[PDB]
């Protein structure tokens, strides 16, 4: 939930 | 003399496309129109970012304990330190309080004007009300030097520098320094 | 299990809790207590800059543990709720429709200075012992009710707010930059001193004595 | 004292808006977004913890943490 | 065809002005520095806060007052020079930058009186020795934000950059009439004089004035604006000013 369920989202894609 | 409403078909159509989509995402990638960032940041640096975050989410008051010795310290110096503040705090209170009757003043006058220029006063464009850029006369760059030199740290200078890279890389304002 | 005696809390003002929306952190629990004890037990609450239409100010308390904490009112003036109208009556007593009905709400300063209840909404961080934060409040209340208000104190310690408006009085200027007093050599540990590489190293060291107004023989 | 400067850039903005109370108003992009969120955890003025649901929003932030 | 601007009140109106300086010196107490031993101390123990890495720490920075100030003439330019063994003394006044300002003068005429303080400008009437800001009236056909201009390009002549971010009047007062414009015919159905003042902010210049028009132009901050001008002109702006 909360700020936490951007960051699994949005960043790993942007990593490649 | 009126009837009922009937729906539209935009109100159904957000109602089912969302249960589609609570799986997927649309921020993921490319999905959404999304331009790469500032090349500066790399994957190796937001990984210096993610693995210490995923660090400070982890922690709890059950991770930490604390010495009481420590604890009472720490009252007195930020109860002081507050109260310092609280006497300040208090004062832009008061202070925007006398302000924003110098606004109401004025505007009980600006009905008593003309036609031609209480038109624009009233209908002027947005992009002069729409000003939020800087200038050389920003308390960050005037006190630079100063403020710089007046703290206790390079740290806590390095808290303001990294940061504006940030934010450099999100207005795209940082370009190949 | 709370146990005040460990346990030890204070205010803050600029270690805080950041929201992006009003209602993203999840109202933790409800406090029920007269506004007018806080003013006078603790300062005058801050600005509001989280919560929008909702509430009128603020508050932002910490922990032993480290815990970050808020409190504010919800909707309880006409702040949201409007002005009241002195020519609807408040007395007809659900003859009009009761969704159409509307209640009569204070103005803040009739608010703040009433004795009555009212809950009071919490947000934390992550897992807080909130469960002690309320008795912490609500025991601390009842020893301050009686001592002393919070204001006065600070009048007696740093004199009345100044605000430079009186034609009356005669303000005296400040001439000393704060620059040349301090610097880090006040905080770094005692019985210690800069490298003098890295005094010269990092230019940011380096001291300065202020700009003399020479005499003007010599332009 | 910083506190005590942006008094007067807020003030002059209350009359170019008429208002009372002056918000900045930004809206971001995800990684944008995201990244002005680190900059609040890491302010020199401000020790944050940070709450917000899964999606981006019109942030409403005061000036005084503002700065490029 | 002339007719200055009029109500439905009837009074008349004037284009004013105010200008301003930022300070130079901070004054920063303890408390707001105390903190920057403390909190980055508890820190280093427990670490209840988000730390940086090493990896953002790679960057070129520069400061933006040391590059860009080694080159403005007004800070190279420096009046008083003298010799010495070898290196030489030197000063600068008139200039902006923070070192070269003096903690404590008393020169009015100039831009440094009070460096902690901010500071607005004055300016005394030919028709009375008294202290008020700058101000002409508007015809009917002109505008504020115009007339702003013709003031401006009046008394500066492009020798002082300002800033001008507000474009909606930030002051008004009503004073009463002249005795020296009774003579003039327009003024006596009007029956009322306002002054709608702007604000702006001096960069990068120094200030000159056309003596033809003013002269004797000085400086003050809020506190000690009451020496320089009356008591009704004191209550109207000081609600709104900001000693910094
Ligand atoms: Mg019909």
């Amino acid at each position: 939930s909360g700020l936490d369920a951007f960051i699994q989202l949005t960043v790993p894609y942007w990593l490649t | 003399w009126n009837k009922k409403g009937k729906v539209n078909e935009a109100t159904v159509q957000a109602r089912k496309e969302k249960k589609r989509l609570k799986e997927t995402n649309q921020f993921t990638g490319d999905y959404t129109g999304e331009r790469p960032p500032h090349p500066w940041l790399s994957a190796k640096r937001l990984r210096s970012i993610m693995t210490q975050y995923q660090v400070f989410a982890n922690k709890n008051r059950l991770n930490i304990k604390v010495d009481k010795k420590d604890a009472v310290e720490m009252k007195k110096q930020f109860e002081e330190i507050g109260a310092h503040e609280y006497y300040r705090m208090r004062t832009e209170q008061i202070i925007n309080e006398k302000n924003n009757q110098v606004i109401d003043q004025i505007n009980k006058e600006i009905e008593t004007l003309p036609f031609n220029i209480y038109e624009e006063i009233t209908k002027m464009p947005k992009d002069k009300i729409y000003n939020f850029n800087t200038d050389s006369n920003s308390p960050y760059i005037l006190y630079f030097e100063q403020i710089a030199r007046m703290f206790d740290e390079e740290h806590l200078t390095k808290l303001k520098v990294s940061q504006r890279l940030q934010k450099l890389a999100e207005d795209k304002l940082g370009e190949n320094d | 299990d709370l146990d005040i005696s460990n346990y030890e809390c204070w205010r803050s003002y600029d270690k805080m809790i950041f929201k992006t929306h009003k209602h993203a952190a999840r109202v933790v629990c409800k406090i029920n207590l007269s506004p007018r004890a806080l003013k006078h037990a603790f300062g005058i609450g801050s600005d509001v800059s989280r919560n929008s239409d909702v509430s009128t100010r603020e508050y932002d308390f910490e922990d032993s543990n480290l815990d970050s904490f808020l409190l504010y009112d919800y909707k309880a003036t006409t702040e949201y709720h409007g002005n009241n109208d002195p020519n609807y009556d408040y007395q007809n007593q659900d003859q009009v429709p009761p969704k159409k009905r509307k209640q009569q709400h204070p103005t803040p300063q009739e608010f703040w200075e009433s004795d009555e209840p009212h809950a009071f909404r919490v947000n934390c961080s992550n897992y807080a012992d909130y469960h002690k934060f309320k008795k912490w409040i609500q025991t601390e209340i009842e020893k301050r009710a009686s001592e002393k208000s919070y204001e006065e104190k600070i009048i007696e310690r740093f004199g009345p707010y100044k605000i430079y408006d009186q034609y009356d009085q005669k303000y005296d200027l400040v001439k000393e930059p704060s620059v040349f007093k301090y610097g880090r050599e006040y905080y770094l540990e005692k019985g210690k001193k800069f490298s003098e590489k890295e005094m010269e190293e990092n230019p940011y060291l380096k001291p300065i004595k202020p700009a003399k107004q020479m005499e003007d023989k010599y332009r | 004292m910083l506190n005590n400067i942006f008094i007067f850039e807020k003030y002059l903005k209350k009359n170019n808006f008429k208002k009372n109370k002056i918000i900045l108003k930004k809206k971001f992009t995800p990684l944008r977004f995201f990244l002005f969120l680190l900059s609040l955890f890491l302010t020199p003025f401000n020790c944050m913890f940070i709450i917000s649901f899964k999606i981006n929003n019109k942030l409403e932030i005061n000036f005084e943490s503002y700065l490029i | 065809t002339t007719r200055y601007a009029q109500t439905k009140d009837g009074f008349r109106v004037d284009v004013g002005l105010v200008i301003n300086r930022y300070p130079i010196f901070l004054n920063l107490e303890k408390y707001e520095l105390d903190r920057m031993k403390y909190r980055t101390f508890y820190q280093k123990k427990y670490k209840r806060h988000m730390e940086i890495p090493e990896d953002l720490t790679d960057f070129n920075f520069k400061d933006p007052q040391m590059e860009a100030e080694e080159t403005n003439i007004d800070n190279i330019a420096t009046h008083f020079i003298d010799l010495g063994a070898g290196e030489k003394i030197e000063y600068c006044e008139s200039s902006k930058y923070y070192r070269k300002v003096d903690p404590e003068v008393s020169d009015a005429r100039s831009l440094q009186y009070a460096p902690c303080h901010r500071t607005y400008l004055l300016m005394k009437d030919p028709t009375i020795n008294q202290y008020v800001f700058p101000t002409r009236p508007v015809l009917d056909r002109e505008v504020l934000n115009e007339a702003k201009l013709l003031l401006w390009e009046k008394i500066s002549n492009l020798k002082f950059q300002v800033s001008h971010t507000a474009v909606i009047p930030n002051f008004a007062a009503r004073r009463d009439f002249y005795e020296h414009e009774l003579s003039n015919p327009m003024n006596r159905n009007l029956k009322g004089v306002k002054t709608f003042y702007f604000i702006a902010t001096h960069v990068q210049g120094i200030p000159w004035i056309n003596p033809e028009v003013y002269q004797e132009y000085l400086w003050t901050p809020k506190r000690h604006f009451q020496n320089y001008v009356p008591k009704e002109y004191y209550e109207q702006f000081i609600n709104a000013m900001h000693d910094v």
